């Protein structure tokens, strides 16, 4: 099940890792490749609004 | 959109428990848990009794307690004395940031 | 400690505007709401709207929208009420009450927690 969420930073609802933090990157030498960090434990986030 | 329902007056002997209840529309009391109780002396400003449906403030002894059951909110007074001569009011959140008030119950001692 | 004092009594003819002040001292009044209520002699309590003394935004209840104006003065620590078009049914006593806490993250305006009250201003119409 792939949930097509749209987010720029702080990747929302999805599959976690399995045993530790896993870091995905292409080269790790040039500073133009987006290093991707796959977390192991989630951190809760909640957001609200006023009443239209 | 009218005021909350409340009886005219209640009475009881000293040392006897008394219950004052308010029945309101489900948009006012049955949905939100914001209910407060308000006694006053004749000729004086009223003072706050119960914060939410059941909460105790500072400076008030443990003789007043409140509860809610569906559309009804009630107040229980334990240990009625001669200082219970007052006029009790209901008030609640009514939606659209408007607060409505009840009619008034006058308590007499025996 | 903290006190909420008001102005003296006033009598007006039908067709005038009454100004009632409420001075709060002993605490930072810009961080708390302010509610005004009415009490006819012998009847219960009627609720007029609230004022938020930070941004000056006001709300009013039904049967009052159009003839009440609610302003504030931060520097001299007073809260004002301008009720115009007085009738014979407006003979009552007016109270100013301190509501919830201005919290910037949730709407605590309609919370009915009036801790500290004014001594009242007697306004009668003949
Ligand atoms: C996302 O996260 C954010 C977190 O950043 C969330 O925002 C937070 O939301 C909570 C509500 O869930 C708010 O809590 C509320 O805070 C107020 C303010 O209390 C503070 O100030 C009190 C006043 O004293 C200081 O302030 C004046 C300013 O003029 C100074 O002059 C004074 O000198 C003082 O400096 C102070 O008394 C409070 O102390 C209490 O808390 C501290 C914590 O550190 C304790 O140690 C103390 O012992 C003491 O317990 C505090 O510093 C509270 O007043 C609110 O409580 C009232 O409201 C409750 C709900 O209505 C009610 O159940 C309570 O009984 C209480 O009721 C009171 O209401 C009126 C207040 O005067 C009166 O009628 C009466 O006194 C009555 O008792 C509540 O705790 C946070 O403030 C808020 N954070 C910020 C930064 O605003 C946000 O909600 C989250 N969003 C989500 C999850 O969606
Ligand atoms: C947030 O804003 C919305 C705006 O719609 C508020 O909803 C409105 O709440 C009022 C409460 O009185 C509703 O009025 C009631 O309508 C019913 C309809 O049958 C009527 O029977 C009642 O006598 C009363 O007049 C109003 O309808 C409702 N709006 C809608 C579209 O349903 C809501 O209350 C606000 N939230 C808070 C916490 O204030
Ligand atoms: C990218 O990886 C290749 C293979 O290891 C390496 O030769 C190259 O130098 C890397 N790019 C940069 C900019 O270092």
């Amino acid at each position: 099940g792939i949930r097509p969420v749209v987010s720029t930073q702080l990747l929302l609802n999805g599959s976690l890792a399995e045993k530790e933090i896993v870091i995905r990157s292409e080269n790790l030498t040039n500073n133009a490749k987006i290093i991707i960090v796959h977390l192991h434990t989630p951190v809760e986030i909640v957001c609200t609004r006023p009443n239209n | 959109q009218s005021a909350l329902t409340q009886p005219a007056s209640v009475s009881g002997s000293p040392g006897q428990s008394i219950t004052i209840s308010c029945t309101g529309t489900s948009s006012d009391v049955g949905s939100y848990n914001l209910v407060s109780w308000y006694q006053q002396h004749p000729g004086k400003a009223p003072k706050l009794m119960i914060y939410e449906v059941s909460k105790r403030p500072s400076g008030v002894s443990n003789r007043f307690s409140g509860s809610k059951s569906g559309n009804t909110a009630s107040l229980t007074i334990s240990g009625l004395q001669a200082e219970d001569e007052a006029d009790y009011y209901c008030c609640s959140y009514a939606g659209s940031s408007t607060v409505i008030f009840g009619g008034g119950t006058k308590l007499t001692v025996l | 400690q903290v006190q909420l004092v008001q102005s003296g009594a006033e009598v007006k003819k039908p067709g005038a505007s009454v100004k009632v002040s409420c001075k709060a001292s002993g605490y930072t009044f810009t961080g708390y709401y302010m509610h005004w209520v009415r009490q006819a002699p012998g009847q219960g309590l009627e609720w007029m709207g609230w004022i938020n003394p930070n941004s000056g935004g006001t709300n009013y209840a039904q049967k009052f929208q159009g003839r009440v104006t609610m302003t504030r003065d931060t520097s001299i620590s007073t809260a004002y009420m301008e009720l115009s078009r007085l009738r014979s049914d407006d003979t009552a006593v007016y109270y100013c009450a301190r509501g919830g806490w201005i919290s910037l993250y949730y709407d605590s305006s309609g919370y009915p927690n009036f801790d500290y009250w004014g001594q009242g201003t007697l306004v009668t119409v003949s």
